RNA sequence: CUUGGAUUUACUGAAGACUAACUACUGCGAAAGCAUUUACCAAGGACGUUUUCAUUAAUCAAGAACGAAAGUUAGGGGAUCGAAGAUGAUCAGAUACCGUCGUAGUCUUAACCAUAAACUAUGCCGACUAGGGAUCGGUUGUUGUUCUUUUAUUGACGCAAUCGGCACCUUACGAGAAAUCAAAGUCUUUGGGUUCUGGGGGGAGUAUGGUCGCAAGGCUGAAACUUAAAGGAAUUGACGGAAG
């Protein structure tokens, strides 16, 4: 896939574990 | 040019050369003797001059400072030293 | 311009700063110049120039307030005013 | 108390006997004590002077206005607004101003009104950041506060 | 249905007598009714006549001239000057590439309070022995050239009345002055004012325009 | 030593609030309490009475100014536009 | 590899040059890069500039021309045709041609 | 001598007006447009559209009375195209060709002073 | 959207943007960047200098200033374009390309962010090695040239030198895997000074810790595991809804 759209996948991904962890805050 | 005498360049290719490019750098100016028209008084001029000199007796202004050479103004009669 | 000829003045030459200075030495006549910053109340400017008109001493209006004034002179506070006493390597009497 | 804009206590002489006569105007920002106030048709262009709508060019910018000829001023007198004037219809002896509200007005090119911007403004960039700071706001102002949600009842 | 060219009433256009050719042509309005006047209705309308057409001549081919109809006297309107422009391909043939583009404008009024904003032109010239390909002018020449255009602009307006001013145009006054007033600061071609807009006009006098007319 | 690290005078404050109300506040704040240099007598001696009101010590001059500021920007414009209109007008 | 030394435009000694839009599609392209071409072409068909002489009300009326210049993208300049595909030793030719 | 209108023709890439106003523009005696002779949206601005065209504006004109028209030709303009469509070319032939007489021929394209932003995008229009 | 007069036409007015053509293998700036006039404010390189000081210097972890666009916060503005969104088409399907509307945004004032193929994919200082014609800035000698004004002390142009720039053309002593390079040369005949970075391809700029940020995100940054190739330049062919 392109550079940018797999970048840009996995910063909504690494948003998504940054707000699965602050359940556990 | 493989072989030439460096020691001994040709005098005129010599003075086309930038003054800091000679064998011996040396300034290509000079002082002058200025003679204004009004009176005949002896003043020492640089030729790149950057003052606005004037001659002691009348307070005229003798030449006017440029970019390179100062400028005579009309009347006054160089002579180099 | 005129900033650095008074600052060769005060180098040099003699000076009062101060408004009480200043009336003094209008009275005896020891005053050149007065030299009035720009924020100078009006009641005492024109009382100043008063003074000078009788004294028969040039007046000179500073452009800059006495916050500026003062720096000029080289000093660390505000003037005011100030009296030249004695122009000395300066010409600043000559350019008014 | 009850206003955003300071008020400033001018001094005036009487033209027809001898007394003092004391106004209260809204300040323009940058009025001081003891600056001179000019009012009237030929007063010039500056801060805190009073002057016919008629003699001032388009873009001055103008506090107090009068909405009609003498009822000494109605148009923006809160803190940190102003007036607008746009342009001037002399034939017809009238006058386009821009509100504080952004609306556009016609007056009488007679109609006064303050040069300047209303002293005060910017208070509304400040959080209250209490009740009891509005209870004060309001405790000098009228009994509005607080207010009960119909929806509550 | 109706038809409406049944009701139109036709009028004649009168140039002032500065231009030679004052025939331009005719014009037509709704006819006078009981209600509306013909003649309220038709001053102020704006004709633009090539200048060429205004002197025969075809010298003046490359210049507009726009005339305001501010009175009327039967079937006869009588114009007045409201604007000079140049034809759009005469400005495009003049921008070529190596060279500089100079322009100034000046807001002025007449001797008779007419607020004018004029537009100047010109073009740096090339040498008859000029050897290199493009002809530049240093940018201080320039704003020297500028502030020579505005301060002759501003003295030939003042000083003189709009109708003198309209004598003054056809033949490139203003522009054969800046070109000899720019001599010593930078060679100059095709020097024009290549556009004049009436911005204010004075308190409308029937009598001093009356005089334009014959 | 420095007692707080970012909410200086709005420390008075404590946790509530908000902290975008907080610092809302302390800019504004600030200001308001500053001192302010005189046009008149040249020292910084000024500060506010009441909103709009900015007093000297030294040579007891009040002038009407702003809330937080003894002039804001919008004045400052309008005395130079004023400035600029009185000349065009004076000649 | 590297196509072409002047990278398809004309930006030496420079950081940033304006954009300017295509004529065909409006495609924001950088003025030194776009391809230009300055075009005078006669207002009328030469079909008509003798029946339209005639029906002239003056005699020696010269008719005016049409002055335009023309700003291209890559992409509508190539397929236009205003440019074409050179081999490799002759792209480097940058004369007008003839 | 002749008695002239002003014939404002606009050739767009759609259409083609034929207007033809008096002296002053105010008054406007015929106006035809390409699109009034087609029944078809894909040739409202072809060359024959804008000949028929301009023939009912010469047509016209004649019962009225004007005899001859100066031309101004325009575009477009504004953020689009500055060169003229392809009926522009037709209507000016068809009006000299119908016994009308020519005056002044100017463009009157508005040509902007670098204005406002153009349809279309940053990539253009993508075919 | 239109007989409730659309579109078009002339005249007039109001808003915000933006500075066409002149505009170039031209200029300036550390870079990002900078294009209407004039006024004001403070800077800058080059050139000229028989002025002055005398090693004050070069490159630089840490740390600072600036940093397109987009984006965030709060006011103001909101003409035009226009993410999102809504819509008409196309298609097998089309949330898209195309068309019509359109909110944030686009502009501005106070703060944030600190990232771009932020490119010359090419660090800076110093020396040398090769010819040529153009061009910008400065200086110095000189015309069958035009012009102030009639000429000079006008300005332009022309011919030569030179220093500095933006570049370009030819050659290859020399380099390179080649494409190519006046530097990417003076490197097995290997050392002028100095800062930063890489060690097969992925996993991966991922996880975690730290730190900056209001947030979006920035900086620093692994390992397990997997694999015999991945990749660069060029040649021939094949193919192309590329050109001749
Ligand atoms: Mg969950
Ligand atoms: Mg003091
Ligand atoms: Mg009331
Ligand atoms: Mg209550
Ligand atoms: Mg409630
Ligand atoms: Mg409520
Ligand atoms: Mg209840
Ligand atoms: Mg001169
Ligand atoms: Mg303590
Ligand atoms: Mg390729
Ligand atoms: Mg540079
Ligand atoms: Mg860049
Ligand atoms: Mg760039
Ligand atoms: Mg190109
Ligand atoms: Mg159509
Ligand atoms: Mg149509
Ligand atoms: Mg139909
Ligand atoms: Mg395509
Ligand atoms: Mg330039
Ligand atoms: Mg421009
Ligand atoms: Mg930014
Ligand atoms: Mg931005
Ligand atoms: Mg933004
Ligand atoms: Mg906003
Ligand atoms: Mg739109
Ligand atoms: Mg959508
Ligand atoms: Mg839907
Ligand atoms: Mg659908
Ligand atoms: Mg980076
Ligand atoms: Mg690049
Ligand atoms: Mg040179
Ligand atoms: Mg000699
Ligand atoms: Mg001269
Ligand atoms: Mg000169
Ligand atoms: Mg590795
Ligand atoms: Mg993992
Ligand atoms: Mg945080
Ligand atoms: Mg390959
Ligand atoms: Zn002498
Ligand atoms: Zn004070
Ligand atoms: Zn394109």
């Amino acid at each position: 896939m392109r550079d940018k759209w797999r970048k840009k996948r996995v910063r909504r991904l690494k948003r998504k574990r940054r707000k699965v962890r602050a359940r556990s805050k | 040019v493989l072989v030439q005498d460096l020691l001994h360049p040709s005098p005129a290719t010599e003075a086309k050369q930038h003054k800091l490019k000679t064998l011996v750098q040396q300034p290509r100016s000079f002082f002058m003797d200025v003679k204004c028209q009004g009176c005949l008084n002896i003043t020492t001029v640089f030729s790149h001059a950057q003052t606005a000199v004037t001659c002691d007796s009348c307070s005229t202004v003798l030449c006017t400072p440029t970019g390179g050479k100062a400028k005579l103004t009309e009347g006054c009669s160089f002579r180099r030293k | 311009n005129i900033n650095s000829k008074l600052a060769l003045t005060i180098k040099s030459g003699k000076y009062t700063l101060g408004y009480k200075s200043v009336v003094k030495s209008l009275r005896t006549g020891k005053a050149k110049l007065v030299i009035i910053a720009a924020n100078t109340p009006v009641l005492r400017k024109s009382e100043l120039e008063y003074y000078a008109m009788l004294s028969k001493t040039p007046v000179y209006y500073f452009q800059g307030g006495n916050n500026e004034l003062g720096t000029v002179c080289g000093k660390l506070f505000r003037v005011g005013t100030l009296s030249i006493l004695d122009a000395g390597d300066s010409d600043i009497l000559s350019s008014i | 108390p009850g206003r955003g804009a300071p008020l400033a206590k001018v001094a005036f002489r009487d033209p027809y006997k001898y007394k003092l006569r004391e106004e209260t105007f809204i300040a323009n920002e940058g009025v001081y004590t003891g600056q001179f106030i000019y009012a009237g048709k030929k007063a010039s262009l500056n801060v805190g002077n009073i002057l016919p709508l008629g003699a001032c060019p388009e873009g001055t910018i103008v506090s107090n206005v009068e909405e009609k000829v003498g009822d000494r001023g109605a148009l923006g007198r809160t803190s940190g607004n102003y007036v607008i004037i746009i342009g001037h219809n002399p034939d017809e002896n009238k006058t386009r101003v821009k509100l504080p509200s952004g609306a556009k007005k016609i007056i009488s090119s007679d109609a006064r009104g303050v040069i300047g911007v209303v002293a005060g403004g910017g208070r509304i960039d400040k959080p209250l950041l209490k009740a009891g700071r509005a209870f004060h706001k309001y405790k000098v102002k009228r009994n509005s506060w607080p207010k009960t949600r119909g929806v509550a009842m | 249905v109706v038809d409406p060219f049944t009701r139109k009433d036709w009028f004649d256009i009168k140039a002032p007598t500065t231009f030679e050719n004052r025939n331009v042509g005719k014009t037509l309005i709704n006819r006078s009714t009981g209600l509306k006047n013909a003649a309220d209705g038709l001053k102020g309308r704006v004709f633009e006549v090539c200048l060429a057409d205004l002197q025969g001549s075809e010298d003046h081919s490359y210049r507009k001239i726009k005339l305001r109809v501010d009175e009327v006297q039967g079937k006869n309107l009588l114009t007045n000057f409201h604007g000079l422009d140049f034809t759009s391909d005469k400005l495009r043939s003049l921008v070529r590439k190596w060279q500089s583009l100079v322009e100034a404008n000046v807001t002025v009024k007449t001797s008779d309070d007419y607020v004018l904003r004029v537009f100047a032109i010109a073009f740096t010239k090339r040498q008859p022995n000029q050897i290199k390909k493009t002809t530049y002018a240093q940018s201080s020449k320039l704003r020297e050239v500028r502030k020579k255009m505005i301060e002759i602009m501003q003295r030939e307006v003042s000083n003189c009345t709009l109708a003198q001013l309209t004598s003054k145009l056809i033949p490139e006054v203003i522009g054969r002055e800046i070109e000899k007033s720019t001599q010593t600061i930078f060679p100059l071609q095709n020097v024009h004012i290549r556009k004049v807009k009436l911005l204010k006009q004075p308190k409308f006098d029937l009598g001093s325009l009356l005089a334009l007319h014959g | 030593t420095k007692r707080t690290k970012k909410v200086g005078i709005t420390g008075k404050f404590g946790v509530r609030y908000g902290s975008s109300l907080r610092r809302q506040t302390k800019k504004l704040e600030v200001q308001q309490h500053a001192k302010y240099d005189c046009s008149f007598c040249g020292k910084r001696t000024v500060q506010r009475g009441a909103t709009g009101i900015w007093n000297c010590k030294s040579c007891k001059k009040t002038v009407a100014g702003g809330a937080y500021t003894v002039s804001t920007a919008a004045a400052a414009t309008v005395r130079s536009t004023i400035r600029r209109l009185r000349e065009l007008a004076e000649a | 590899p590297k196509k072409r030394a002047s990278n398809g435009r004309n930006k030496k000694g420079r950081g940033h040059v304006k954009p300017v839009r295509c004529l065909n599609c409006a495609r924001c392209v950088p003025k030194d890069k776009a391809i230009k071409r300055v075009t005078i072409r006669n207002m009328v068909e030469a079909a008509a500039v003798r029946d339209l002489s005639e029906a002239s009300v003056y005699a020696e009326y010269a008719l005016p021309k049409l002055y335009n210049k023309l700003h291209y993208c890559v992409s509508c300049a190539i397929h236009a045709r205003i440019v074409r595909v050179r081999s490799r030793t002759d792209r480097k030719i940058r004369t007008p041609p003839q | 001598s002749q008695v002239f209108g002003v014939a404002r023709i606009f050739a767009s890439f759609n259409d083609t007006f034929v207007h033809v106003t008096d002296l002053s523009g105010k008054e406007t005696i015929a106006r035809v447009t390409g699109g009034m002779k087609v029944k078809a949206d894909r040739d409202e601005s072809s060359p024959y559209a804008a000949m028929l065209a301009a023939q009912d504006v010469a047509a016209k004109c004649k019962e009225v009375g004007i005899t001859a028209v100066h031309i101004k030709l325009r575009a477009t303009g504004g953020t689009k195209t500055k060169t003229p469509g392809p009926g522009g070319q037709s209507a000016l032939r068809a009006l000299a060709r119908s016994g009308l007489r020519i005056g002044r021929i100017e463009d009157v394209t508005p040509v902007p002073s670098d204005s406002t932003r153009r349809k279309g995008g940053r990539r253009g229009r993508r075919l």
